[PDB]
């Protein structure tokens, strides 16, 4: 995901 | 450098 | 000089959010999450409205239709998924990349979405239908954003590979791609309103306003921290006009569009600020922040 890096 | 117009379409 | 200031906070995102963005009419915002969700909230008043699950796992991007009436989602299930806003009904799910989707949108008309995923590809589909239309093979490296142009004859896209590619919607052909001097991977691209140019953030704590026909860098607007990920920015225009954008020094930047100085540095976020908004009219602009933070805010301004 785009919340993980 | 100098203006910029991203709004206007023309 | 812009004067935002916090007017709300909002709770509810029980993981970092992903992305929000202000339906045209700006009534609703909208919002995902890597907690798989998606909520909606009153863009005035920051009134929780609606939640609307579905995914099998996180989002990274969501995206309006041009009434208002659908959603768009990117999530790492491998899928997009249509959403009717107001029934809260899964319209169709699009079934195709072969990893995780990472952003999506519409074109005006809304007959179509484009889309991103790791897999280094572009599909475009078919709202009606959920049918991927065409596939271009756009990169070497994932992709990180995709936007149609005013009138939906043009698309842009950028990657971790370093270029930003635009592409023709009809054909399917690529009509430029974008060399700086560097070329560091490229985490967000989006076209101006007007379509005439390209901002274009990169993993080298800046972002560039292109020229896209003569293909030149002419802006470049710097002071924020941006190597890691993916944040979305914005040309704000209901009032002054700006360039806004998330960071990951927790802030919310804004820079004068003409000169690209800082003309203001939003507090408030505990987390990075990974995504922002600009209302469709008036000078509101809406924030949000990543796992130790997850909360999403409103700010107005008078300018």
């Amino acid at each position: 995901a785009r919340t993980k890096q | 450098d100098e203006e910029v117009d991203v709004t206007s379409v023309d | 000089k812009p004067n935002y200031a916090l007017k709300f906070t909002l709770a509810g995102h029980t993981k970092a959010v992903s992305s929000v963005k202000f339906s045209p009419n700006g009534e609703w915002l909208a919002s995902s999450s890597a907690d798989k969700l998606i909520k909606i909230w009153g863009a005035y008043d920051g009134k929780f409205e609606k939640t609307i699950s579905g995914h099998k796992l996180g989002i990274s991007d969501v995206a309006w239709s041009s009434d208002s009436n659908l959603l768009v989602s990117a999530s790492d299930d491998k899928t997009l998924k249509i959403w009717d806003v107001s029934s809260g009904k899964c319209l169709k799910t699009l079934k195709g990349h072969s990893n995780y989707v990472f952003c999506c949108n519409f074109n005006p008309q809304s007959n179509l979405i484009v889309s991103g995923s790791f897999d280094e590809s572009v599909r475009i589909w078919d709202v009606k239908t959920g049918k991927c239309l065409k596939t271009l093979p756009a990169h070497s490296d994932p992709v990180s954003a995709v936007h149609f142009n005013r009138d939906g004859s043009l698309i842009v896209s950028s990657s971790y590979d370093g270029l930003c590619r635009i592409w023709d919607t009809a054909s399917g052909q690529c009509l430029k791609t974008l060399i700086d001097d560097d070329n560091p991977p490229v985490s967000f691209v989006k076209f101006s309103p007007n379509g005439k140019y390209i901002l274009a953030a990169t993993l080298d704590n800046t972002l560039k306003l292109w020229d896209y026909s003569k293909g030149k860098c002419l802006k470049t607007y710097t002071g924020h921290k941006n190597e890691k990920y993916c944040i979305f920015a914005n040309f704000s225009v209901t009032g002054g006009k700006w360039i806004v954008s998330g960071s990951e020094d927790n802030l919310v930047y804004i820079w004068n569009l003409q000169t690209k100085e800082i003309v203001q540095k939003l507090q408030g976020h505990t987390d990075v600020v990974i995504s922002t908004a600009c209302h469709p009219t008036e000078n509101i602009i809406a924030s949000a922040a990543l796992e130790n933070d997850k909360t999403i805010k409103l700010w107005k301004s008078d300018c």
